[PDB]
């Protein structure tokens, strides 16, 4: 490690080799503007913001990729800089659509941010815009052309970080444009639908599929009543659209809020999530004691098993057959509350606030459907609830505290984990592992993978006769690698490989409130969301067994039997094919 | 001159990627040999290439895209490239741009429906003497 | 042949170096014959061979290139060389290999000239024939080796960083510098970039000595220089002069004067990067230094001569039309400033344009000269203020008087006829597409230009050629 020694404005600082004068200035306390500047993403110097004087150098360079040397002098506030930082932005505004009563991100795009600070009253030179061309057919993601910057985030996120890589740029000059592959649509291609695209965008080029107007619609029915369900991440970062600081739940202030919208019935995912956790551990007990198919994965998030359908048909096998925990909730809602309210289950609509954005395509799914009848109607985003809120328009900071409805509301600390990655695999293993022989672990330890962060890696004797290994996956690019390995086929003896294609769990989703890179640079989100949901996990002091809760154990003796009956087949197992790819 | 080889035939191709997968930086070599030999290169010999490639199709496409000089849509019998060079706009060849317009009967960069004559704005080809 | 440059004193160089002269006396040698770039950089030759020479790479490995890829307009004497004699060229880049500790070059080439690259290919035999290229050169240690890459005449891939990630297969887009090429490069290892032109007296300083080299010449850029001289001149062809000659006797001594007597107005230098050079510079010295304070550059090497006949609006446009063009189009200025740029300028051209736009040029000109990445852009409106800075009144004529003097701004000029001359035969009427000609026989006609769009049919269809413009 070498040392560099540099002198800015006044003050002399000694930093590792690699250093760039950005971060430099953060850790001194000095501010740069950013645009193209991702924190380890995306670091190629297209933004052109970020100029500072550099003595001996014939004209400007940008601090944001320029590399730190030894015995320089920056100066940071000369009139040059200035100049041209404002004519930078008046020539780079002049294609962004000037309309910005309209845009979603409004209040928070950095544009807009960067706009006001430098305060730029005028825009002297006019122009011709590129081509609008509004590609309003896919199922989750929505593009428009007329405020895309170049700013490249999009594209390097998703060839990077998800390692799928189908946005691209073409032309030159103002024929210049990103766009998918052969001028298709979204849907069209691979597309994954991550979210990683949609959340990282520091202009509002990009938008989420709306459906808020059929929620209305729903909502208006008398005829018909609405049973909402929640998702345990929806707390973890839902406060900071109101200013709260990081890390509060308001788990009351939200039933309390749902139920001032007339919603006649509030519910949690959680009493399904249970049901399959029970389910999971059922058909490993099976696989174990038949051969089964292994290594065995999970069947969690719609975003994976898409890209395992779309890639490498080839794992199809080592699916699990059961229906998601969304489905499985959806589902028993549709019927078992059905039988038991004598009501028509076409009479009911179900709605879902979850954080992925996968779900949008997932419900559109034909197979996803029992006796021929919708098992979820209208899934929904946070960011939209948000927005559905505000437009409602309840002071939220004032709220009290509500309780969730009978019998499907009740809570487990496995299953509050959830939220976080691994919480799943966690509560499956603690659960088979009490069942079978009757072990009190709470915790397990994780190997890291030299190399490759991210993966995560466990062997615990589940019982003396047989220990599991385990295996726990978040990110694109390190679903590619296990998905490899897989193929390669060195892990005959792992049993276990829980996936998701967002990185970081569900906390890190697509649905996620939108934050500036200010903040990333000062610290994980994904961290704090942890913590916080690790703190409510602690705090559950009903149960931290899912097989021990009484609601779970009255459905199974009265409805449910035992998991991998016949009707259990019937109604929570489900096979998927191969989707036909257009790369 | 070699004969167009029809852009249906797949299988030369995937030997000219075999024969040619060894070399670093071969996307545009191959890309200008594929350019030789089928005259023009629709949207399935990129789907084909990265296929046996197995690297996505971004920027196979890009690449495409960026090189003017790379070509996606059929073209005519012969090609006329008047020089834009300086030297040549000097003497005024705004004036021979406008007589071939007029002779043409078709505007810049547009191929006769005839599939015979097609005009190109060539910057230079060098013989500006 | 190679039996043709081997009778010239050929290959010698690489004789005496192998055997007599260490790596470390190369750069010195250069360093003392005061060698600089010609290719535009302006950097100093034997100051790079110290940056690429003690840098440290991780697995010893060294690389060298050679750019043949010219894209200025009117200039040709990078294939020229090329094309007369390669032999030359490529013992150039084994004298540099030996400096450097490079055992693998690459020569980078346009394809659309086949004259070229054939030759190129048929030395290149030769050479490893007699056992120049491969391994123990001349019964030496020295192995080095060389492999063609067939570019595509992509202007902006002749920027450093540009060509560098061609050869890497990705697109042709330039990278920020620092880092510089020369500690991580092609391949992110150390890398040597120098045009065939200045390759080509490499052997010439080794064999007739530096001083040589030094004793023709100003201090700051000794020997002599080569252009590509055209525009309107009686005579084209290439000259092979020293820097300090006034561009006077250039135009008269060598060139012979102006085809058809008449007038010189302003000259080009420099091609699309560069300026306009009017009669108040005819008695410059032509060097480094004279010229970056005139506004221009050698570029390239291109010269365009101008003539009273040529309106500089429209040449303006010209050029800029250019740089729109060959856009890479990354940065906001290159992207969208020259459209800024162009947007402008038709109007003027069209007389839809108002007053004050000319200052509103400079606002934006000066902005984007400092914040423009790509080495393109950044010379981009160096033509532009080059006609503004000597030039300014023409534009007075075209945004107050509007008339082109020059008579070439369409929309702008106007058309009479020479009733003294006209027969007024009625062929222009029959020729005029928006009806605007009229009139009698035996009687010169009556146009009204409110009703023709100035289409310019009627003045060729006069037989007595007495349509004037106006
Ligand atoms: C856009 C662009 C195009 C260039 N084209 C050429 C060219 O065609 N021929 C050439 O010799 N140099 C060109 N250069 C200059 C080269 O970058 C490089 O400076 C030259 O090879 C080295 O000579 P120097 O020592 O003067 O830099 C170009 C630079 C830029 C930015
Ligand atoms: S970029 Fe979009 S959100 Fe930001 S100010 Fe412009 S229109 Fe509004
Ligand atoms: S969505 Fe538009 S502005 Fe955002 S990263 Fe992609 S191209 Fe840039
Ligand atoms: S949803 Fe995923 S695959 Fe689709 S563009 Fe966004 S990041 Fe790429
Ligand atoms: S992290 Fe959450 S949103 Fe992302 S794929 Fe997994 S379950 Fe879906
Ligand atoms: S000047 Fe700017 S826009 Fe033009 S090629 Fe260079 S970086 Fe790209
Ligand atoms: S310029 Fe054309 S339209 Fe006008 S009078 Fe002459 S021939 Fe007619
Ligand atoms: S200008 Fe020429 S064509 Fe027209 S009437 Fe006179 S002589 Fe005839
Ligand atoms: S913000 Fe510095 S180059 Fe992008
Ligand atoms: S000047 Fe004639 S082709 Fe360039
Ligand atoms: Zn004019």
């Amino acid at each position: 490690m070498k040392e560099i020694t540099f002198k800015i404005n006044g003050q002399e600082m000694i930093v590792p080799e690699g250093t760039t004068i950005l971060e430099a200035a953060r850790m001194n306390n000095i501010d740069i503007p950013t645009l193209c500047y991702l924190k380890d993403i995306n670091e190629i110097g297209a933004c052109r913001m970020c100029l500072v004087e550099i003595a001996g150098a014939r004209a400007l360079q940008a601090a944001c990729v320029y590399p730190v040397a030894n015995g320089i002098e920056v100066l940071t506030n000369s009139p040059k800089v200035r100049e041209a930082r404002r004519v930078n932005l008046e020539l780079i505004l002049s294609n962004h659509n000037r309309e910005c009563t309209t845009c979603i991100r409004s209040e928070n795009c950095e544009l807009q941010t960067l706009a006001t600070d430098l305060g730029v009253s005028d825009i002297p030179f006019e122009g011709e815009k590129s081509g609008k061309l509004i590609d309003d057919l896919s199922t989750s993601v929505v593009r428009d052309e007329s405020k895309c910057i170049l700013c490249k985030r999009c594209v390097s996120v998703c060839r990077d970080v998800q390692s799928v890589a189908v946005l691209g740029t073409v032309g030159r000059g103002f024929t210049s444009q990103v766009q998918p592959v052969f001028n298709k649509s979204l849907a069209d291609v691979g597309c994954i639908n991550c979210g990683q695209c949609i959340i990282n965008c520091p202009v509002g080029a990009l938008k989420e599929k709306s459906d808020i107007q059929r929620v209305w619609d729903a909502i208006a029915d008398p005829s018909k009543t609405v049973i909402v369900q929640t998702a345990p991440a929806v707390r973890a970062a839902l406060g900071e659209e109101f200013g709260y600081p990081m890390g509060t739940s308001v788990t009351g202030k939200m039933a309390a809020a749902l139920r001032r919208l007339g919603f006649d019935k509030v519910f949690d995912t959680d009493f399904g999530a249970d049901v399959c956790i029970m389910e999971e551990g059922t058909e490993l007990i099976g696989r174990v004691t038949n051969g089964g198919v292994l290594p065995m994965i999970t069947s969690c998030s719609p975003g994976w098993i898409k890209f395992i359908e779309t890639y490498y048909p080839e794992a199809i096998p080592h699916l699990s057959s059961c229906k998601s925990p969304q489905n499985i909730t959806g589902a028993l809602l549709k019927n078992h509350y059905a039988q038991t309210n004598n009501i028509d289950p076409k009479d009911m609509v179900v709605v879902s606030i979850m954080p992925c954005t996968a779900k949008k395509y997932e419900v559109q799914r034909e197979e996803l459907c029992t006796d021929g009848n919708a098992d979820v109607d209208i899934s929904i985003t946070t960011r939209e609830l948000a927005r559905m809120i505000k437009e409602a328009r309840i002071l939220f900071n004032k709220l009290p505290d509500e309780d969730f409805d009978d019998y499907y509301g009740e809570s487990t600390g496995a299953a509050v984990i959830f939220g976080a990655t691994g919480g799943v695999m966690e509560a499956a293993v603690r659960t088979v592992a009490d069942v079978l022989n009757k072990k009190d672990i709470q915790e397990i330890d994780y190997q890291i993978v030299r190399g490759v962060d991210g993966i995560k890696k466990a062997s615990v004797e589940v019982t003396p006769d047989l220990t599991v290994n385990l295996v726990v996956a978040h990110g694109g690019a390190n679903i590619r690698e296990v998905m490899e390995q897989l193929k390669a086929g060195e892990l005959a003896d792992t049993h276990f490989i829980e996936l998701m294609a967002c990185p970081g769990g569900c906390v890190n989703g697509g649905g996620q409130p939108i934050v500036s890179a200010k903040d990333k640079m000062d610290i994980d989100i994904r961290t704090e969301r942890a913590k916080a949901l690790y703190d409510e996990d602690a705090n559950v002091l009903t149960y931290r067994k899912s097989h021990q809760n009484p609601s779970v154990i009255r459905l199974y003796e009265e409805y449910l039997e035992e998991p991998n009956s016949p009707k259990a087949h019937h109604i929570l197992h489900t096979k998927y094919s191969a989707k036909p790819k257009l790369v | 001159m070699a004969e167009l080889i029809p852009v249906e035939n797949l299988d030369v191709v995937k030997a000219i990627v075999a024969e040619h997968r060894e070399v670093p930086g071969c996307l545009m070599q191959i890309l200008q040999e594929t350019q030789l030999k089928y005259g023009y290169l629709p949207l399935e010999l990129q789907g084909t290439i990265a296929d046996e490639l197995g690297i996505p199709l971004t920027e196979v496409y890009g690449v495409a895209t960026f090189y003017s000089q790379f070509t996606l849509k059929p073209k005519g019998k012969y090609k006329i490239g008047i020089c834009l060079g300086t030297a040549c706009y000097v003497r005024g060849s705004q004036a021979i741009i406008d007589k071939v317009n007029s002779v043409l009967g078709t505007q810049v960069g547009d191929t006769t429906e005839d599939g015979k004559w097609s005009v190109d704005a060539t910057r230079c080809v060098g013989a500006c003497g | 042949n190679i039996d043709e440059y081997i009778g010239f004193d050929g290959y010698l160089a690489l004789e005496k170096v192998l055997l007599t002269m260490s790596p470390v006396d190369v750069i010195n040698e250069v360093k003392a014959s005061g060698l600089r770039g010609r290719g535009g950089g302006g950097f100093p030759t034997g100051l790079k061979w110290q940056f690429a020479h003690d840098a440290v790479s991780e697995d010893g490995i060294k690389y060298v290139a050679c750019n043949a890829d010219e894209g200025d307009p009117g200039a040709f004497m990078d294939r020229s060389v090329l094309e007369g004699d390669p032999h030359a060229v490529i013992e150039a880049m084994a004298i540099a290999g030996y400096a450097v500790g490079a055992s693998k070059g690459y020569v980078y080439v346009r394809a659309e000239y086949p004259i070229a690259v054939n030759r190129l290919q048929i030395a290149i035999d030769q050479a490893k024939e007699y056992g120049i290229l491969g391994e123990n050169i001349f019964e030496t240690d020295f192995s080095f080796d060389l492999e063609i890459r067939l570019g595509a005449g992509a202007f902006v891939c002749g920027e450093e960083t540009a060509l560098m990630n061609s050869i890497e297969g990705k697109r042709g887009e330039p990278r920020p510098r620092p880092p510089f090429p020369a500690n991580k490069g092609l391949f992110g290892k150390p890398t040597v970039l120098n045009n065939v032109e200045t390759y080509a007296n490499i052997p010439k300083i080794i064999l007739n000595g530096a001083e040589w080299f030094a004793s023709v010449g100003t201090e700051k850029s000794k020997g002599t220089k080569v252009f590509a001289l055209g525009g309107k001149i009686n005579n084209t062809g290439l000259l092979e002069i020293p820097m300090g000659t006034t561009l006077r006797e250039i135009i008269y001594e060598i060139g012979g004067g102006i085809p058809n007597g008449k007038a010189f107005k302003a000259a080009q230098t420099g091609g699309p990067s560069g300026g306009c050079l009017p009669e108040s510079l005819l008695d410059t010295e032509i060097d480094y230094d004279n010229l970056i304070a005139a506004g221009s550059m050698m570029g390239s090497g291109g010269l365009i001569v101008m003539d009273e006949d040529n309106c500089m609006v429209d040449v303006a446009r010209f050029f800029l039309d250019f740089t729109q063009d060959e856009s890479c189009g990354k940065c906001p200025p290159c992207r969208i400033g020259t459209k800024r740029m162009l947007e402008i300028l038709e109007r003027i051209c069209d007389g839809k344009g108002v007053e004050g736009d000319i200052e509103r040029l400079e606002e934006l000109a000066v902005g984007i000269k400092s914040s423009a990445l790509c080495g393109l852009g950044q010379t981009a409106p160096n033509p532009v203020l080059s006609t503004i800075r000597f030039f300014r009144d023409e534009y007075e004529a075209h945004i107050r008087d509007k008339k082109c003097p020059a008579g070439v701004c369409k929309h702008l000029l106007d058309f009479k006829i020479n009733a003294d001359t006209c027969k007024g035969c009625g062929i222009c009427a029959k020729k005029c597409p928006a009806d605007a000609i009229s009139g009698e026989k035996k009687k010169p006609y009556n146009i009204d230009t409110s009703k023709c769009i100035k289409c310019g049919a009627c003045i060729e269809a006069c037989p007595f050629g007495s349509i004037s413009k106006a």
